[PDB]
């Protein structure tokens, strides 16, 4: 409320902050003065915690701090980060700038955290920073879950959470020693300036430590006597200040005990702090050998050249903190004793500046160097109790996915309650607030996590991320159970969603791409295995019931919206499922046990869709085509080899015999199962005669939109299964196919291109070209030349046309 | 062959305790132990074999049905390590006995060819004990105790072992063959796949630094499919064994290209140029980096027909082989293996040597200080320092201060002041010979190379034993005998050499140390200090003079042979043992013919063609180079 | 006798103590650093139980 403070805020925000913002490039090299830049960061954050800031001033601090941190290095930001992570869970509108700062900070230091090597000059985090970042992630995620729905707050936090998740290594094993023993000033919620020291009068001196304070008081006495005579003090028995005479040049042994106290009592206090946190120091044997030793000179050794260890430096840093905190306590009692005014240096030790810190540094170094010269082996009071590193649960990804399955099962229950309330009158629930959080955060957080660490989930020690970071097999079936649960959550739940079901769809597509369920199939939890089978069977039976009821109801709306859901999300979702199955070549083991039969029946259904015609089929023609192509890519059996499919050793009829299937009311023959689907031979003869006829697309669009694409998927997958690739194992394998097959088929494709050059046209050429790209990769360049170069000439001879094509 | 009771009870004890040690091994492997139910054991399974397979023991001929014990893959994967440990115990007991491996089995010499690692052991014997162990472990679970397999650990060492500290060797053409203009092509045949890098390097490339890590080199790390210049990008495809990479440069437009088995390598983006813009500078020369156990071949296109991918790619574009019209083969230069002593550079990242002139009251001094201490990249490794000139021992060993004694004497003195704050046990002081070319991160006085020639009389008496070593030094840790360290007098080890007698005596803070060295006549002795950086200031040489001893300059130099005043002429300078030096492969090696004549005649080695090289001998360093 | 020290799978052969010999320049096998042959000496290492 003071007026100058307003004037000084105006001055800073108008002159200094804009100037330092324009100075952003200059702040790069700062390892020299990291301490003062850290103090600058801390004080800028303190000002950003200014209540009396105008909106313009607040924006000025926001821009300045973000710009400075943008280039400056996280090996300095950690100090401000521990306060940022501590004050963000309040989640007030005041902390939005800190939230943005963390958001873009993790993004700009992405590779430092995610990559174990990071930037070579930068290195890697000390993993205590990783611990605090993990605590930050959990704190924001939870407090956001309990937090009431604020639109802007979730718009801001979601990028922050995604950035933190991407930065944190998924395979980060939680440190066996969780971090305690923090200073009370950090735990100090208000301002973080309460400098309470620890209680240390209880502990007592050992005999080795009293021998240590012996001759150390002698060292300090002699050096301070040198200082006295430098100041001018002379060996005059009278203590005269102006005369600079003092009888105190006598040795510490000759000193009286009264002068020893207060001279040595703070040494006792420093040692009591030494033992207060519990560090134990072990003296070597020269320490008492010199005691037995008793040309010698009572003059002080200089400890300038020697240096201490880096971990000991870290411990000595918080010792500089504790001594400054006692100092700040005494000046606090001074401030409420005076009852008026403020202290220029009431700021915490980290907020302090290096030059005045130098006294604490020299104190810590002199005491530690003295003890290590005397032989006391100083280290932490106790080593880590036990290592649970075999517990893969403490992996950050594993624990996070545990909690993520927790929230996903919760959301499944909330959808069950919402289904019960859809039968009820009310679509309004308090739980709708929590589902807003789920859909708007967890779903995109899943999205970003799998986009960033998809190779980690593919990492199962099969050398994705050759540096390491494998997703454990159990982590992987719980990933697949998450996939199944999201399927259930999206199971005909469009209206329960805010029409945001498209977001869940995209989540399933990318999660499907990240699926590595083959290793789960080989080794995994059988209940989750059955859950996956039930998933792909429920989705199947839904698609067939919809595709029949769309024909028995072709002549004409709950079933209608069910059909819409199926053909808009489920069919795309399973199409992407089948896509990643094909591209990984992983999932052939998924389709073994009744999955094969369900897939033959799905093939019959998709064939019926492709052959059938309706306006909505024309709407979904590209979707149907890519669905058929995806199925053919995923499917393990040459389905047009029906004459010899009994030779397919991998087919379940060969594998688990057929005895029980034959007993049950099933055709149990591939030819019996798929009579509507044509055979290989008549299929090529029909499509070849159609091509040489050269009709437009519009007469028989279905062929070119579904089967020729699905025939393309067929050639692409079964090229290596054909003796065209391996003439060996002939009649030792089911699939017999020749390169001339798809050679004639591509010649046919070119002829259709020629006869459709004149008229008709559409995006269907471009999409079939996309599907034909792998086939034109398989084709021979000698075939390319000759068989396509005239077709390139035909692609250019329609100069009048404007349609785009290869 | 009988029941447990009649079977001798000490053999019973050995069988029992080996079963105990076997299950202890299962525990040490982390195999969880559990039984489905005690009833499954209270009802043991039985089947019987014919009379020939019957025995005195009433126990069933094969109680455990071989049918329903199908061992599980993790358990078979465990049995082989169990056999590993069993053979380790066997061989360790055999060594306790005192046996040793002999390719023929012996008892009087008591040798066993089977006393070898299991991976190299006889297949028949290993499978015999292995099937015994398989059967035992399988019955161990079939006995009701469904033992839970431990984790199938995937972690592998990935073969990080390398001979000595050296990790890779850099092969490059001579600097004079650098190209400043034109367009050039050479091939690099990768015999083995691995951490190989190949490309074009500036003449300033250092052998020790990784190829392309700095700005000097431009390489293609095909092992990880990465470019390498001032950092790594992603480019090209990884090679297979036998793949050939053509390194391809056109200095006119400052471009670089790489190909693999003829096909061009492609950037992350669609561009085909590996490196888009660089500087001509002082030219480029071919270079390759070869990792551990990596074999590669350069083909500089001496005979253009030898290049095999040049025709399909490189010739039509207009590129020229590197040895397009050279009459004689290009001389390759590679990274030197043995470290050598070279003068400390002024721009050295870590060592700073400042020369202190000698005043009237202060001896001339050279101090070694480390610049980067307390900062990141500070070197805690031991570094080896030596003076540039050696003291000469006498040709034949004879068998205030008195000016006459100083003029007739041949003892020389230098001393080293470990700076207060530099830890004494990490600093060694004394003399080394010219042959000290061994580098170690941790150097111990016990490791020094020594040999003792024992010339004997006719009947074999040891009438003369001569110790020979390259390192004659002592540590300050045991020289700090009185204890503690004086600021007024920092730890001051002095070295006294008697060139007339070859006796090396060390004095510490005015006290003569017990350690003394006797050297051979005509021995080159370099003053040397080995130190580990524990402070910004480590040590300094003192060229002073103690009573009745000549100064070091009187021994090192010839003109000052009779000048008792200490001197530090500019020729004397501190050198340090370093790896940054190249070496030259001779253009021609000796004809050596090796063959086994027969079983009787052994192996023949014959060389009949002479080769000679002019040797340049640096007199002060006792070193010779081609 | 020295022939007794040959490893059972290996064949004794007299060879250039140094890696490089005289041969054609493009056929010159440039050998990188080798792996230390610590495995030559077989010291049994029983596990501690
Ligand atoms: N299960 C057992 N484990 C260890 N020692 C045993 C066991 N059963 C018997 N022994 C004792 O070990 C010795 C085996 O004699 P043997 O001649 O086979 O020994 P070896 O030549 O040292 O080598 P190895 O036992 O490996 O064939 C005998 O002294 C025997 O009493």
């Amino acid at each position: 409320a003071t007026d100058m403070a307003l004037a000084l805020n105006r001055y800073l925000c108008t002159a200094v902050l804009p100037l330092l913002t324009r100075c952003a490039p200059l702040f790069a090299g700062t390892e020299h003065h990291a301490s003062l830049i850290d103090s600058l960061l801390h004080t800028v954050y303190r000002l950003s915690k200014g209540c009396s800031l105008t909106k313009a001033q607040r924006d000025s601090i926001e821009v300045c701090l973000l710009s400075i941190c943008g280039q400056l290095r996280p090996s300095m930001m950690q100090h401000l980060l521990r306060r940022l992570v501590f004050d963000v869970p309040l989640l007030n509108e005041h902390a939005k700038m800190p939230l943005k700062l963390l958001t873009n900070h993790y993004e700009r230091c992405w590779k430092y955290y995610c990559l174990p090597g990071g930037w070579g000059n930068f290195g890697a985090a000390s993993e205590e920073e990783l611990h605090l970042s993990r605590k930050l992630f959990w704190g924001i995620f939870d407090a956001l879950s309990q937090k009431k729905y604020e639109q802007e707050l979730f718009k801001l936090a979601l990028p922050c959470l995604s950035a933190v998740a991407g930065a944190l290594p998924p395979d980060y094993m939680e440190s066996n020693y969780v971090s305690m023993m923090e200073k009370q000033s950090s735990m100090d919620s208000e301002g973080n300036f309460n400098p309470q020291p620890v209680d240390t009068s209880n502990i007592t001196i050992p005999e080795k430590l009293e021998y240590f304070i012996n001759k150390y008081a002698e060292h300090s006495h002699d050096k301070w006597s040198m200082d006295k005579l430098a100041n001018g003090w002379i060996y005059g028995e009278i203590y005269s200040d102006s005369s600079k005479v003092q009888p105190l040049m006598k040795p510490y042994k000759l000193l009286s005990e009264k002068e020893k106290e207060i001279y040595r009592w703070p040494i006792k206090e420093s040692l009591k702090t030494m033992l207060a946190w519990g560090w134990r120091i072990e003296r070597t044997r020269e320490g008492d050998s010199m005691a037995l030793y008793n040309g010698y000179s009572p003059r002080a050794i200089d400890m300038s050249n020697v240096t201490l260890s880096r971990d000991l430096h870290a411990m000595a840093e918080m010792m500089a903190e504790n001594y400054h905190n006692i100092w700040a306590k005494k000046k606090k009692m001074e401030l409420e004793s005076k009852g008026g005014g403020n202290h220029p240096l009431l700021v915490p030790y980290d907020t302090l500046t290096a030059k005045e810190k130098a006294k604490d540094r020299e104190k810590a170094q002199d005491i530690l160097k003295f003890l290590q010269i005397n032989g006391y082996a100083v280290s932490r009071g106790f080593k880590d109790l036990e290592l649970d590193t075999p517990s893969i649960e403490k992996r950050f990804a594993y624990s996070f996915l545990q909690q993520l399955i927790r929230y996903v099962d919760e959301a499944h229950q909330y959808i069950l309650e919402f289904d019960g309330g859809s039968r009820g009158k009310g679509e309004h629930f308090p739980y709708e607030q929590e589902i807003k959080f789920f859909a708007k955060v967890v779903l995109p957080l899943i999205d970003q996590y799998f986009k960033n660490h998809r190779l980690y989930f593919l990492s199962a020690a099969s050398r994705p991320l050759c540096s390491g970071g494998h997703a454990s097999n159990k982590e992987k079936e719980m990933v697949t159970s998450l996939f199944c649960k999201l399927g259930v959550l999206v199971r005909h739940r469009i209206s329960l969603f805010g029409n945001d079901a498209t977001s869940i769809v995209n989540c399933l597509h990318i999660l499907g791409q990240t699926l590595d369920a083959r290793t789960v199939m080989k080794t995994g939890l059988e209940s989750v295995k059955s859950a996956l089978r039930a998933f792909l069977d429920n989705a199947a039976e839904d698609l067939e019931k919809t595709m029949e009821n769309l024909k028995q109801g072709q002549f004409t709306k709950g079933v209608t919206q069910i059909i819409n859901y199926t053909t808009v999300a489920l069919l795309p979702m399973l199409s992407s499922l089948f896509e990643h199955i094909g591209q990984h070549q992983f999932g052939e083991d998924l389709i073994l046990e009744d999955v094969q039969v369900s897939c033959y029946r799905i093939l019959t259904s998709l064939y019926a869709l492709g052959t059938s015609k309706s306006i909505y089929v024309e709407r979904q023609r590209s979707a149907l085509g890519e669905c058929l192509a995806a199925f053919a890519g995923a499917f393990p059996v040459a389905f047009l080899e029906t004459h010899l499919d009994k030779h397919n050793i991998y087919s379940i009829y060969n594998t688990k015999s057929s005895r029980e299937r034959a007993a049950l009311s099933l055709p149990t023959n591939v030819e019996d199962v798929c009579p509507n689907i044509p055979s290989l031979e008549k299929l090529m003869e029909e499509i070849v005669e159609l091509a040489e006829s050269g009709i437009r697309y519009t007469q028989m669009p279905h062929v070119m939109e579904v089967i020729l694409p699905m025939l393309c998927s067929y050639m692409s997958r079964w090229w290596e299964h054909g003796p065209e690739n391996n003439p060996e194992r002939a009649e030792m394998c089911c699939t017999a196919l020749n390169s001339e097959h798809m050679n004639t088929l591509l010649g046919n494709i070119l002829k259709i291109i020629y006869n459709n050059l004149g008229i008709d046209e559409g995006a269907w050429m471009k999409r079939l070209a996309v599907f034909s790209q792998p086939i034109i990769n398989k084709v021979k360049p000698q075939l390319l030349k000759t068989h396509f170069l005239p077709l390139m000439e035909k692609l250019k001879k329609k100069a009048a046309t404007v349609v785009s094509e290869e | 062959l009988v029941e447990f009771s009649k079977l001798p009870e000490q053999e019973r004890n050995y069988n029992l305790q080996m079963s105990l040690e076997t299950l202890k091994t299962l525990l040490a492997l982390g195999c969880h132990v559990g039984i489905s139910d005690e009833h499954a054991e209270d009802k043991v399974k039985k089947m019987k074999l014919p009379k020939n397979y019957q025995l005195t023991s009433g126990y069933k001929p094969a109680p455990m049905d071989l049918s329903f014990i199908k061992l599980t893959p993790s358990q078979e994967a465990m049995v082989d390590k169990l056999a590993e440990n069993a053979h380790n115990v066997w061989a360790r007991d055999r060594i306790r006995q005192g046996w040793t491996y002999g390719i023929q089995q012996d008892v009087k010499n008591r040798r066993n060819p089977r006393l070898v690692p299991y991976t190299l052991l006889d297949d028949r014997t290993k499978k015999s004990n292995k099937d015994s162990l398989r059967e035992a472990v399988r019955t161990l679970l079939g006995y009701g105790y469904n033992l839970e397999a431990p984790d199938q650990d995937h972690a592998a060492r990935a073969e990080v072992c390398s001979g000595t500290g050296e990790r890779f060797r850099i092969f490059r053409a001579e600097k004079t063959y650098a190209v400043k203009a034109g367009r050039w092509y050479f091939e690099f045949e990768t015999v083995t796949a691995g951490d190989m890098r190949v490309g074009w390097s500036r003449p300033g490339c250092q052998p020790d630094q990784e190829l392309g890590s700095d700005e000097r080199a431009f390489a293609f790390d095909g092992f990880k499919a990465q470019r390498w210049h001032q950092g790594n990008e992603h480019y090209g495809r990884s090679w297979q064994a036998g793949d050939v990479v053509g390194c391809m440069v056109d200095m006119n437009e400052h471009t670089m290209m790489f190909t693999l088995n003829g096909e061009i390598l492609l950037d992350d983006s669609g561009s085909e140029l590996a490196f888009k813009d660089f500087d001509v500078g002082d030219g480029f020369i071919p270079v390759c980096s070869l990792g551990v156990a990596q074999v590669g071949r350069m083909n500089f296109g001496k005979d253009v027909s030898t290049l095999k991918y040049f025709t399909i790619c490189g010739l039509q574009e207009g590129y020229e082989p590197f040895a397009v019209n050279t009459n004689r083969d290009i001389t390759m230069w590679l990274s030197k293996r043995l470290p050598q002593f070279l003068q400390v550079p002024s721009n050295h990242e870590h060592i700073e040597v400042t020369r202190i002139d000698g005043t009237i009251d202060s001896s001339p001094c050279l101090k070694v200080t480390q610049k980067s201490f307390g900062s990141q990249n500070s070197n805690t490794d031991i570094m080896f320092y030596r003076l540039s000139m050696p003291i000469e021992c006498a040709e034949v060993f004879s068998k205030r201060d008195d000016y006459d004694f100083l003029m007739q004497t041949s003892t020389y003195y230098y001393s080293v002041r470990i700076f207060p704050g530099q830890e004494p046990a990490n600093v060694w002081v004394g003399w080394i010979t010219s042959d000290f070319h061994q580098y170690d991160t941790g150097f111990d006085l016990d490791r020094v190379r020594t040999v003792t020639v024992t010339l004997g009389d006719e009947k074999g008496k040891v009438h003369e034993s001569i110790k020979r070593s390259n390192c004659y030094m002592v540590c300050a840790g045991e020289s700090m005998s009185p204890g503690q360290g004086r600021n007024n007098n920092g730890l001051e080890i002095g070295c006294v050499v008697d060139a007339a007698s070859g006796l090396l005596t060390f004095i510490a803070n005015g006290k003569e140390l017990s350690t003394y060295y006797q050297v051979e006549p005509s021995t080159k002795l370099f003053p040397a200090v080995f130190a580990q950086a524990t402070s910004p200031n480590v040590f300094q040489f003192e060229l002073g003079r103690i009573k009745n001893v000549m100064p070091l300059s009187a021994g090192l130099f010839k003109s000052e042979h009779k000048n008792p005043v200490p001197q530090c002429p500019p020729r004397l300078h501190v050198q340090f043992l370093s790896h940054v030096l190249w070496s030259r492969m001779p253009n021609q090696f000796l004809k050596v013919d090796v063959s086994r004549i027969s079983e009787r005649q052994g192996w023949l080695v014959q060389c009949l063609d002479p080769l000679q090289f002019m040797s340049l001998h640096i007199p002060e360093e006792n070193r010779s180079v081609d | 006798p020295c022939y007794e020290a040959v490893l059972p799978k290996e064949k004794l052969k007299v060879e250039h103590s140094r890696e490089y010999k005289q041969e054609r320049t493009y056929t010159r096998d440039l050998l990188g650093p080798t792996v230390s042959l610590t495995q030559a000496a077989f010291t049994p290492i029983p596990v501690d139980t």
